[PDB]
């Protein structure tokens, strides 16, 4: 029972780890729209909307990862049956 | 699962090992050395596809791909706009670009030649890892086996000793016993019991005899027994971790098979593109120090050619999409 | 003995298994000749440029 | 070369499989020479010197027999080594031998 | 564990190393262009179309190779 | 015939057996003949001829023993041999039937 426990508590951890990875997508696209946001404002014209198209870019790359977040965090989980032990398998179980 | 992920997932798995230490078995200080340097070599094999050759295929198919899909056509007869002097050069210029993409495809084979050398290499590094392992353990079983016979054997000394130290006792108990009746007679009536008390001391020093005896033995019996089955549960762990390791390696040979086998395929698709373009450059050429009917024959024939390099490039391409999970 | 196994293997691999490939390279080739005649030689045409 | 190997795999088993049996036999003697050798000392002091013959002979097998525990442990100490040694070397040359046919075939 | 971990971290210095020197090679190009640019050996309008050749094949595999890896590293 | 060989090796190997025993029982015997030979030498002579009797017949088991292994060690290597030789035929004809 306990070696199930640490099984399903395994798939908690890599949920976990990559549910990390994808808000530090968020986190670090995020950066890259502010970094675009700033320097575009800062700069004039050409220049400006260079900026600009890229945080843009960014923009529908941050949709990207808001979807991706929004999918590892829907549903929820079905009750699990786990078939157990009756009388005359245990009294089975100690005649072997 | 492309080609080109076959041979990053040997490469992913290759990478990942760790050098075995077997110092704590003698037996196999050999296919620790061997392993290791096998391992050592497979990992340099695999960082070179990883940082070098998969980048230059990849390069190389896409400079091929740009320009054919561009050039996805050969005029074979003087096109509505242009001059036969013009018509002549735009020819010339293809001919040259495909002798161009000719070399490299056929560079990009060669380097090809080098990664399956490699990958052979490793794949029979690890054969070899296997046998030696599989030897050993081999050796080890027969071992096992006399080692096994011989404790059943020392079992024997053991039991003796214990149904020595417990017949001692039985006749100090006995002897004890035989001795009073014996004695207290004797001083009742001086004479009457003597071989009683007489049977009653040879049972009692014969007893505490065969008690000390029996418990040296039975010390030495044990002794024996215990250096054997320590010598056995080595044996027992040498072979476990020798098949451990062994299976490892046969695994890892599999997935270096399986990548010569994609490697080779790269070489046959790279072997069609090179021959393709030969072809491709044998049209052109004729095409152009060519008449009339005939000229355009060889022109035609080049254009349906042309259609077969965008085959071919889509065939390597196909080959090596792709970054294979883990 | 393995060493020149080896590189007998190694001449099929290397030489012999490309001249194969190249060998198919040139069905490829022929037939896009022989496909192209109709192409080149229109309904009205004559046996001497047919044989040309 | 395989019935050599064959041949010392045999003796250095034949000299084990000895090495323990005077363990065996050894802790025996032993044993029986301490029932022996309590009988004789016993009817040494019964009649007044006449089985001298039988308190030697006991002694005689808790020697022998501590001999053969004493010899049996050199023997067992000095023999695993090398008959791992013999079985490596077997298998090897069995592991060999079929890679020089595999090559042929 | 530990053996296992320090031939981990081994890997990731192999794979920084080799992303590091991809930086360079692309800062190193970028500066290339530049230089050219600046003495007529090209012009925008060439530089044009080898970057519009460039985003319909091979920018479009590092883009979909991006969105693949971020895939990959949140399970989905 | 393999199942009756294997028959034949375990029935040869009670001779092996014999010989070692043989063998281990005449060491006995000279261990024993060596003390009681250095017993006699102190006290008189009666004894030191049983000693040496003793330590005669123990080599003589040992010589004796020592014969009779050689002799079914070999008869025994021959009998393996023959096995391992069908043993590889039975796995030839096997593989090539398959």
């Amino acid at each position: 029972g306990y070696k199930g426990l640490q099984v399903q508590a395994q798939n908690a951890v890599t949920a976990a780890t990559q549910m990390s990875n994808a808000w530090d997508s968020l986190t670090s696209d995020l950066g890259s729209l502010i970094t675009d946001l700033d320097k575009g404002i800062t700069s004039g014209d050409d220049i400006r909307q260079l900026w600009l198209t890229a945080a843009d870019t960014t923009v529908k790359t941050v949709l990207t990862d808001v979807t991706t977040i929004k999918a590892q965090m829907a549903g929820v989980s079905p009750l699990q049956v786990p078939q157990t032990d009756t009388i005359a398998n245990f009294v089975a179980r100690l005649a072997a | 699962a492309s080609q080109a992920m076959q041979i990053q997932t040997y490469c992913n798995s290759v990478k990942q090992q760790v050098p075995v230490d077997f110092s704590q078995f003698p037996n196999l200080k050999d296919n620790q050395t061997q392993i290791n340097q096998g391992l050592d070599l497979a990992k340099g094999h695999a960082d070179l596809y990883l940082n070098t050759i998969q980048p230059q295929i990849i390069t190389n198919i896409s400079n091929i791909s740009n320009y054919f899909a561009l050039q996805n056509a050969i005029p074979a007869v003087l096109p509505p706009g242009s001059t036969k002097a013009q018509w002549l050069r735009q020819l010339s210029v293809i001919k040259e670009q495909a002798t161009e993409y000719q070399r490299l495809s056929s560079d990009t084979r060669l380097v090809i030649v080098n990664l399956n050398n490699n990958l052979i290499t490793d794949s029979s590094n690890f054969q070899g890892i296997v046998v030696n392992l599989n030897s050993k353990v081999q050796g080890d079983n027969g071992v096992l086996a006399q080692l096994n016979g011989d404790i059943d054997k020392v079992n024997a000394a053991i039991d003796g000793a214990i149904a020595g130290i417990v017949a001692g006792g039985l006749l100090v108990i006995g002897g004890a016993f035989v001795t009073a009746i014996g004695a207290v007679a004797d001083f009742v009536t001086a004479g009457t019991s003597t071989p009683v008390v007489i049977g009653g001391v040879a049972m009692m020093v014969a007893g505490a005899g065969g008690i000390t005896a029996g418990a040296i033995v039975l010390h030495n019996s044990l002794g024996a027994r215990q250096d054997l089955y320590q010598k056995r549960s080595s044996l027992n762990s040498e072979v476990l971790i020798a098949t451990q390791i062994g299976n490892g390696y046969k695994g890892l040979q599999v997935q270096a098979q399986n990548a010569v086998t994609a490697a080779t395929q790269m070489s046959n698709a790279w072997d069609s593109l090179t021959s393709d373009l030969g072809s491709l450059i044998t049209d052109l050429d004729k095409g152009i120090t060519s008449g009339d009917d005939i000229r355009q024959l060889w022109l035609t024939a080049a254009d349906t050619t042309v259609k077969t390099v965008l085959t071919d490039v889509t065939t390597i391409k196909a080959q090596m999409a792709g970054v294979s999970p883990l």
